[PDB]
């Protein structure tokens, strides 16, 4: 329980990286690789853990 | 090579399209310099020195900053 | 202490070897954030799922200029035209100088290549011209509509009045490396094609012509080896096989007037053996029984006598071609083994 | 004496596996899929390899 | 459609048939590679003979 | 192309003042940067504050 | 010396401990003492009573 | 060493803090709680966290 | 993946892609890696690191 | 959104009936904690668009976040230890139903819940392919599928 | 080999070498390289064999 | 290009070439030549020594 | 529907877990209550400000994706000026003015995926770029919805950096690809 | 004669391995992944065994379009590979029936549940 816990505080954390990653890139007109490669790698360390 | 044929534009500025190849307007202007091709990127500059200024460290948005 | 100045000068150029080659690997942006490798942590840098160019040429700019390039498109590009033309003339300037120091001292040496090898490049260099000549008509083809807007109606009504008429009531048999989209291709740009058909056979002779006639690959620059030896020893073929070599590459060591002449005789010489009587009798028995011999896959005596006036034609065509050759015995071509016959 | 048996059955798996499945599997690597011969594909280094294939 | 895709399929094999079955005659494959095995196979029949008769 | 009999010739003790000598090569001077370049970099404006 | 007398106080104290964990059949009470019998039997805290007189 | 040592130190205290309040009895004998295992979670920590102040003594 | 440097490259990226592009002694030795500096001789009068 | 927003925090303050001034206190003391934190990120983002987004601002964001991910991953390794290392009963007479708690959970049900990550994380790889030759319009549509 | 010869033309015998061949052509693979350098590192890398023959590297003393 | 023969003479006259050439460009063909892109680097002073 | 209505039954009207809930676990069975829970109410900002970018980011890339398709044009008097409809984020319409000189139809980067593009159907889509906004105007190639007599002019004026060289040069027409460079034909 | 099948290797096996002709007779008249691969193998097996550097410089530059030619094809494919195997996936999930009778007993714990030792937990006698 606590480790799902641990595991819920950090998929929250990767959704707030996303939710900023998109906002950014809507207010700057275009997407970028260093940020859009961070959200990946994001995705794939929540879905690993 | 195939050069710009006319520009049937009133706005004599616009005719330099004529004196240069296709290829070399999609070569500067459509490929990898798409997002500056034919545009007077002033926005560039503005943004540049929005960047490398002092002005208040306080950042709301990419247009606006904290009330 | 060099205080070093921001300047291009002799004196700054003179710590050049003092310094590490700036490192690129590091430069530009990334399609990967960072490595999840414990092995290799701090070993690897980041992959690249994309390439990187290396046809990009970058030329310094005052502040002032760069702002005008970028306010000003036309500007931009006349400066960027400018600059190309002085790259041009720059890079030929260099071609130049080479081709002076290379007739005045001389190659370095001869390069240590396999024949195999030597093979395979030109074999290499054919394809990639063929794949290109493809790539075009089939760019040609795809881009049609786009290019060609005016006729764009006529050529693709005719087109697909062809193809209807071709898959309607009758089956289309195609014979070689003929295609369906290569036939509406050709329907399409019938117009274009009279002028210049750009036949493949033709195309592909003249490419080989093209190639071997660059000079790249004159044999006068090659130290042939066999290479899989572990020290360096000369070629080992047998006579036979280094004339063969010699009769298939002909081009890459003859001039181009030069091999036009030898060549000219040897077809000529070729085109009175054939209007000899007996080729023109092995010739008639070899269509004489064309419909027993797509039976099976066993020849016939038509055939077998074809062939050994093939092997005899070929001996005589080396023999013609290199006549004017004081250096030449052809004795060797009397009572040739097998192996031999089929090089 | 388990172990006798199995490491002179091992030689001899090796004796005969020799010619019989490796060399012949070592054909495939001739040339690519694609049937231009076989070329280096480097990882992270750029190993030169002007050896003799 | 289907009866045009079969035809295709019948098309190509029947040139492969016929590429394997006459290939020998023609230069179209570079080095005659057809011909020389033909030429190599005919060699053989008749050394073939020769070692009878020579034992013989 | 020889490493050795190019460097035996290349680099010698007794060439040391000469080897290391810095100089500007003669070369045909060109007037966008050794005529053009100095008088616009010379005819900059000046201000006293 | 503190890898190896780590290594030994495995060997005798954690890896034994995972053989038995549930009740035997056969031989429960012979199994138990034969593990326990490497960890109890330490030299270190046996060895010494023939130089007691140092002490 | 820190870096080593401090997570245990985390995870021992949030171990405390979770059983004072919701009662997760990680610490209690009476259904399978290890006393000493806070013991040892937090003596892991202790004993290097000395070790890091003397340290930079010398 | 390479920047577009006539559209992107200003002061401090510029400069880095003038030492990249040039290996010019000045953008050089100001971008030169932290890590590792070229290994030099032992100075002396003569030849003085 | 505000709408939404406001009625959802409306209802749930008054589904329990918070006290108002201590819970604005704190939800103001929050509000400017993330705030703050994430202008830190807006300010970066926003600064490094020109002249500064070197290739050694770059290696060290790419180190941040691999420092980061580290701490969080040797934190949830410590407790994984614990979990594995759980403490129990003894098994002869205080727990004797240790032996059959094996806590097995089945693929068939395991898989069905992880397709969504996956889903996701390919759509993220197909949106970096294709951005070399797409533009932001475009692929606004794999951005809101990643984002649903 | 004559047997085999024989039954080369046979349409029959040649379905099982033209569905192999399209097997073949189906069975494509391509390798690309995932390092900065790229195409012109492994190109200046690939060059030891042949640095030798060129013009720089001929013997030319300044003096 | 083409260069005037007279040019050549001259230029060939007055200055003997007794150096090759180390840069790569000579190597490059005039289908690379046109392939190639022209880049732009903005240069100033520079004030950032890291 | 999916993000208010579901979440808010399952959440308030009902105490008893859904099987997604605890599956994967091996608690016994028990309920739920919103009364014994997170007594800082730390979720009310959670929930907000979810809620909020959601809808905001939802509205606005759809806004986005829709900001490209074009609903009507119209050139001005003397044909210097394209005004253009476009859908707005209710669904609206909203003006914006384009220079036909900009306007331009220009080819893919990647010269293979020429026959992927939707214009290559009869009833496909026509991409134009503006070049000096950076936006894309997205034509349907039906001629339903074209005016036929101020086509062609648009077409010719919009379509000619898509040249026959972009497919290659051949041969015969190589050397006439580029202008050919005379150096000290004037001067020695 | 077993050294004559064992010491004696093929040619092949030594010599470098020669262009497969029969893999550019005849192509199809599409520029598909295989064509572009096929041309991307040939230049850069060329760069590779070649010492002449003219023609290499502007192989490399069709290698980098083939390149990126090759990215593309390859994105297409995997767009199209994996949308195929969600949905696949999906529809597989969707019409089969999950099993929905495993045993029960781990989320037992009668002890726990019901604690067994009762007011002795909280003290003994005294
Ligand atoms: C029987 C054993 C196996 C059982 C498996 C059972 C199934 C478990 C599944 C769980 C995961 C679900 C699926 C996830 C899919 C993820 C896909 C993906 O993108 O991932 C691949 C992705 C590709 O990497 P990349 O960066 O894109 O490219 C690298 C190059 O390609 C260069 O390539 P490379 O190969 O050279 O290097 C990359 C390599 C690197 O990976 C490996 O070599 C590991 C392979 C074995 C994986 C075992 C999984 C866990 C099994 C149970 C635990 C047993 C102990 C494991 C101990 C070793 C660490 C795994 O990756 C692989 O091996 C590829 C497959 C990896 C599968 C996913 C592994 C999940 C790891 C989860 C734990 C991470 C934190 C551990 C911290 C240490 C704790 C002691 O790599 C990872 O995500 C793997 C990360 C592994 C990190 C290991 C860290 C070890 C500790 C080192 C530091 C120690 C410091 C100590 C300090 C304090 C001292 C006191
Ligand atoms: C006695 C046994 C004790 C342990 C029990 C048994 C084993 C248990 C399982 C262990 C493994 C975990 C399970 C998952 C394994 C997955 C492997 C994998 O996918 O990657 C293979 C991957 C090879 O794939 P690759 O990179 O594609 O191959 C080379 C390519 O050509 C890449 O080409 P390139 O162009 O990118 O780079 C070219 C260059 C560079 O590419 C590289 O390989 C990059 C540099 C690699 C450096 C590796 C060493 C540094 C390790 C860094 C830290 C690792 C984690 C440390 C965690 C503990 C920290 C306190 O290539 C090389 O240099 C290749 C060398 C690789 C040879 C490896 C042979 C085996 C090791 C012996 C090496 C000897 C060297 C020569 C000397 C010969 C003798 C005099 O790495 C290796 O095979 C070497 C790994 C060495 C480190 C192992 C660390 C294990 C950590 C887990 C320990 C678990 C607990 C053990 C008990 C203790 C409990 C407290
Ligand atoms: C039990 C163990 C496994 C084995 C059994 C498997 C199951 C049964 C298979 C039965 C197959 C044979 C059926 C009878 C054929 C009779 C033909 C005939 O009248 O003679 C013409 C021909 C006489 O003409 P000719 O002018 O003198 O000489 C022409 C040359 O032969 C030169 O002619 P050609 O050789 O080039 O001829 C090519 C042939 C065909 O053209 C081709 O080569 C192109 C490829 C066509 C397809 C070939 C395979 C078809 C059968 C297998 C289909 C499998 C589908 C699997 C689907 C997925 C399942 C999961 O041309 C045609 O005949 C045109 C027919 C086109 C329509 C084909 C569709 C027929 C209807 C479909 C149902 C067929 C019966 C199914 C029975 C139940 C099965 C469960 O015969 C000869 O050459 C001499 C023999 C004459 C007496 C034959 C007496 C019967 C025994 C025949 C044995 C053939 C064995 C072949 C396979 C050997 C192993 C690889
Ligand atoms: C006082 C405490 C706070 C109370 C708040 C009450 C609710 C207010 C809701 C308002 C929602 C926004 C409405 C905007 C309308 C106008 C938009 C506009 O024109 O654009 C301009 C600009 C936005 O430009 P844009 O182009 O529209 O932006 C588009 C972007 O794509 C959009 O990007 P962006 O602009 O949002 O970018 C900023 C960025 C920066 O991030 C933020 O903005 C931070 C947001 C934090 C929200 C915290 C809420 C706490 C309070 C909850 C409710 C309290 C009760 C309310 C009353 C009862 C119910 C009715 O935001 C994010 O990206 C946030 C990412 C998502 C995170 C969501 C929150 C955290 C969730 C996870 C953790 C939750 C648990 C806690 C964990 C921590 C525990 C320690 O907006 C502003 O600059 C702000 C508004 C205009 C200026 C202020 C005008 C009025 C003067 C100030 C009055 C108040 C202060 C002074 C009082 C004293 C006076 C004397
Ligand atoms: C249970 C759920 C699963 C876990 C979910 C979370 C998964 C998170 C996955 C991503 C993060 C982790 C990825 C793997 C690790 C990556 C490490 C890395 O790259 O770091 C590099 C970082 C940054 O490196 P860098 O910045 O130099 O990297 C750049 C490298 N170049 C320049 C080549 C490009 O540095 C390190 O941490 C490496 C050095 C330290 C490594 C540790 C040494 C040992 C220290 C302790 C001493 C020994 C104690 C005793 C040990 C034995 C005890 C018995
Ligand atoms: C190169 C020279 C090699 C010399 C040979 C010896 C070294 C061999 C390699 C190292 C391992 C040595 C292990 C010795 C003990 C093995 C058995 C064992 O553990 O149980 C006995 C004892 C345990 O005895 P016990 O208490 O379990 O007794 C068993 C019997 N009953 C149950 C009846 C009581 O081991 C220890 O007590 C280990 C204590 C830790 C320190 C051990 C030090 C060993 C000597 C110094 C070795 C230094 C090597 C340096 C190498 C590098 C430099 C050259
Ligand atoms: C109750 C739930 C949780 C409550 C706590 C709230 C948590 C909120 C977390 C927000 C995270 C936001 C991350 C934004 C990252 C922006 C990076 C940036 O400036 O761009 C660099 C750049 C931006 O690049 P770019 O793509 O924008 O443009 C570069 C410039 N050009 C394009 C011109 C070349 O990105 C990179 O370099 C890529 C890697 C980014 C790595 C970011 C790591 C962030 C780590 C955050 C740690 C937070 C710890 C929190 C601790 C607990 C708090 C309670
Ligand atoms: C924080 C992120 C960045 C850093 C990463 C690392 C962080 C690691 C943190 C954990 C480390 C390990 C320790 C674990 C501690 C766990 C503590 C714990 O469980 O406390 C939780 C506590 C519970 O504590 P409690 O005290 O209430 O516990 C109840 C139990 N009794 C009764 C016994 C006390 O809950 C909260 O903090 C509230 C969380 C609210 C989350 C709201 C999410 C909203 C989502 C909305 C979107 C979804 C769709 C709906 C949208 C509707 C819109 C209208
Ligand atoms: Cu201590």
């Amino acid at each position: 329980a606590i480790c799902l816990f641990a595991k819920f505080w950090h998929f929250v954390f990767i959704f707030l990286f996303w939710v900023f990653f998109v906002l950014r890139i809507n207010e700057l007109g275009r997407i970028r690789y260093p940020l859009l490669v961070a959200n990946v790698q994001n995705f794939i360390i929540i879905y690993i853990m | 090579m195939n050069r710009f044929f006319k520009v049937s534009s009133k706005y004599q500025y616009y005719k330099y399209l004529e004196q240069y190849d296709a290829a070399f307007l999609r070569k500067y202007q459509s490929e990898t310099h798409w997002y500056l091709g034919r545009r007077g990127a002033w926005k560039n500059l503005v943004i540049k020195y929005a960047g490398d200024h002092i002005s208040l460290e306080e950042e709301h948005n990419v247009k606006y900053k904290t009330h | 202490l060099v205080r070093l100045r921001n300047e291009y000068s002799p004196e700054m150029d003179y710590y050049l070897s003092n310094f590490h080659p700036y490192e690129m690997q590091e430069m530009g942006e990334s399609d990967t954030t960072v490595l999840m490798s414990p092995y290799k942590y701090a070993s690897h840098y980041e992959y690249t799922q994309f390439e990187t160019p290396s046809n990009m040429v970058y030329s310094m700019v005052n502040p002032d200029e760069h702002d005008r390039l970028l306010v000003d498109p036309a500007y931009r590009m006349e400066r960027t035209k400018a600059l190309e033309e002085k790259y041009k003339v720059y890079t030929s300037s260099l071609r130049e100088v080479e081709k002076q120091f290379e007739e005045r001292y001389g190659r370095a040496g001869q390069i240590n290549i396999s024949k195999v090898t030597y093979s395979t490049l030109i074999d290499v260099e054919k394809a990639v011209l063929k794949m290109d000549r493809l790539f075009r008509k089939v760019a040609k083809f795809e881009n049609r509509a786009f290019i060609d807007r005016a006729n764009h109606s006529r050529r693709e009504k005719r087109m697909l009045e062809r193809a209807q008429q071709r898959w309607d009531s009758n089956y289309s048999f195609f014979t070689g490396s003929l295609t369906e989209e290569e036939q509406k291709y050709r329907d399409y740009y019938e117009t274009e094609l009279e002028a210049y058909p750009e036949d493949e056979g033709i195309e592909q002779q003249l490419d080989q012509q093209e190639v071997l006639l660059s000079g790249r690959y004159d044999p006068k620059l090659y130290d042939f080896q066999e290479g899989y030896t572990k020290n360096p020893e000369d070629d080992q073929t047998s006579l036979i096989e280094k004339k063969a070599f010699k009769f298939r590459y002909r081009l890459a060591n003859e001039t181009s007037e030069t091999f036009q002449r030898r060549n000219n005789r040897m077809v000529e010489r070729q085109i009175k053996r054939f209007q000899q009587p007996q080729y023109k009798h092995a010739f008639e028995q070899l269509q004489k029984n064309i419909a027993i011999s797509s039976n099976s896959g066993n020849a016939l005596h038509s055939e077998y006598g074809y062939l050994e006036l093939l092997s005899n034609e070929s001996v005589q065509l080396y023999k013609d071609y290199y006549e004017s050759d004081a250096e030449e015995d052809f004795k060797v071509f009397e009572n040739l083994s097998s192996k031999e016959k089929l090089v | 004496n388990i172990r006798a048996h199995f490491w002179s059955n091992f030689a001899l798996g090796l004796l005969i596996t020799g010619p019989i499945f490796i060399i012949p599997f070592g054909k495939a690597f001739r040339n690519l899929r694609s049937g231009v011969p076989y070329y280096f594909r480097p990882k992270y280094v750029f190993t030169q390899k002007n050896q003799y294939n | 459609a289907i009866r045009n895709f079969v035809f295709k399929i019948s098309n190509q094999i029947q040139n492969l048939a016929a590429k394997r079955s006459l290939a020998y005659l023609n230069q179209i494959d570079s080095q005659s590679v057809p011909s020389r095995a033909t030429i190599n196979m005919k060699d053989q029949v008749t050394q073939m003979q020769r070692e009878i008769d020579n034992m013989a | 192309s020889d490493p050795n009999d190019f460097y035996r010739d290349a680099y010698r003790n007794e060439n040391r003042w000469i080897d290391q000598s810095v100089f500007t090569p003669k070369t045909s001077k060109m007037t966008h940067y050794d005529v053009e370049w100095p008088k616009e970099l010379a005819s900059r404006p000046v201000t006293k504050k | 010396v503190c890898g190896i007398y780590v290594i030994h106080v495995i060997y005798n104290y954690m890896i034994p401990y995972y053989w038995v964990s549930t009740p035997l059949k056969n031989d429960e009470f012979t199994r138990l003492r034969m593990k326990d019998y490497i960890a109890s039997t330490v030299l270190e805290e046996v060895y010494g009573i023939s130089y007691a007189e140092w002490g | 060493m820190l870096a080593t040592i401090t997570p245990v130190l985390g995870a021992a205290v949030i171990m405390m803090a979770f059983d004072r309040h919701w009662q997760t009895t990680f610490f209690e004998y009476a259904y399978g709680g290890d006393p000493i295992l806070s013991q040892h979670l937090f003596w892991f920590f202790g004993h290097p966290e000395v070790y890091v102040l003397i340290i930079p003594t010398f | 993946r390479m920047t577009n440097t006539t559209e992107e490259a200003f002061d401090e990226v510029s400069h880095e892609w003038q030492a990249l592009v040039t290996s010019n002694p000045f953008d050089l030795n100001v971008f030169n890696y932290l890590e590792n500096t070229q290994t030099s001789n032992f100075g002396t009068v003569d030849n003085p690191l | 959104g505000l709408l939404l927003g406001l009625s959802s925090i409306y209802y749930l303050m008054y589904v329990r009936l918070l006290p108002f001034n201590k819970i604005i206190f704190a939800w103001i003391l929050v509000a400017m904690f993330l705030y703050w934190l994430l202008s830190g990120f807006v300010f970066f983002v926003k600064k490094y668009q020109y002249s500064k987004f070197t290739a050694a601002i770059q290696r060290f964001w790419k180190r941040t976040y691999i420092i980061f991910w580290v701490i969080e991953a040797g934190t949830f390794s410590v407790f994984f230890y614990l979990t594995l290392n759980a403490s129990s009963e003894p098994v002869y007479m205080y727990d004797q139903i240790k032996i059959y708690k094996t806590h097995l959970f089945s693929w068939r049900w395991f898989l069905i819940k992880l397709l969504p990550s996956v889903s996701i994380i390919l759509l993220g790889y197909y949106l970096q392919l294709t951005l070399k030759w797409n533009l932001f319009n475009k692929q606004n549509t794999i951005v809101l599928l990643i984002t649903l | 080999l004559f047997l085999i010869n024989n039954y080369k033309a046979y349409k029959i015998n040649t379905f099982f070498l033209y569905i192999y061949i399209y097997l073949n052509n189906l069975n494509i693979i391509w390798y690309p390289i995932f390092k900065a350098y790229s195409i012109f590192g492994y190109y200046k890398s690939t060059r030891l064999n042949f640095i030798d023959t060129k013009n720089e590297n001929i013997k030319r003393i300044k003096y | 290009t083409v260069i005037n023969s007279e040019f050549l003479t001259y230029l060939k006259s007055n200055y003997k070439i007794s150096f090759s050439a180390s840069n790569i460009v000579k190597y490059l063909s005039d289908k690379s030549v046109n392939n190639s892109v022209i880049l732009y680097l903005r240069k100033n002073k520079i004030f950032n020594k890291s | 529907w999916c993000a208010y209505f579901v979440p808010y039954n399952i959440f308030f009207k009902t105490h008893m877990p859904l099987e997604h809930a605890y599956d994967n676990l091996f608690f016994p069975y028990f309920q739920h209550t919103h009364f014994l829970w997170d007594n800082n109410a730390l979720h009310i900002p959670t929930v907000g400000g979810v809620a909020i970018y959601a809808t905001y980011i939802a509205l606005s890339y759809i806004n986005n994706i829709w900001k490209d398709y074009v609903v009507r044009a119209q050139f001005s008097k003397d044909k210097e000026l394209l005004f253009v409809t476009r859908v707005s984020p209710f669904g609206t319409t909203e003006e914006e003015v384009y220079e036909v000189a900009h306007l331009e139809h220009l080819p893919p980067s990647v010269r293979s995926g020429v026959k992927d593009l939707s214009a290559q159907d009869a009833d496909g889509l026509v991409d134009v770029t503006c070049m000096s906004s950076q936006r894309s105007l997205v034509f349907y190639k039906g001629d339903q919805y074209w005016n036929p007599k101020v086509y062609n002019d648009f077409i010719n004026q919009t379509s000619n950096l898509w040249t026959r060289n972009y497919t290659g040069y051949n041969r015969l027409e190589v050397q006439n690809s580029v202008e050919q460079v005379k150096i000290g034909f004037s001067h020695s | 004669m077993i050294w004559k099948y064992l010491q004696r290797t093929n040619r092949g096996n030594i010599i470098q391995a020669g262009l497969q002709h029969r893999k550019f007779e005849n192509l199809p008249f599409k520029q598909n992944f295989d064509n572009l691969t096929k041309a991307y193998d040939l230049r850069m097996w060329y760069i590779s065994n070649s010492p002449h550097e003219a023609k290499n410089l502007e192989y490399v530059n069709e290698l980098e379009a083939l390149h990126n030619e090759l990215n593309y094809q390859n994105s297409r494919q995997f767009l199209f590979r994996t949308v195929s195997f969600l949905l696949g996936w999906a529809l597989f999930y969707q019409f089969y029936e999950l099993p929905k009778t495993y045993d029960w007993q781990d989320t037992q714990e009668p002890k726990h549940q019901v604690p067994a030792y009762g007011d002795l937990e909280e003290g003994g006698d005294e």
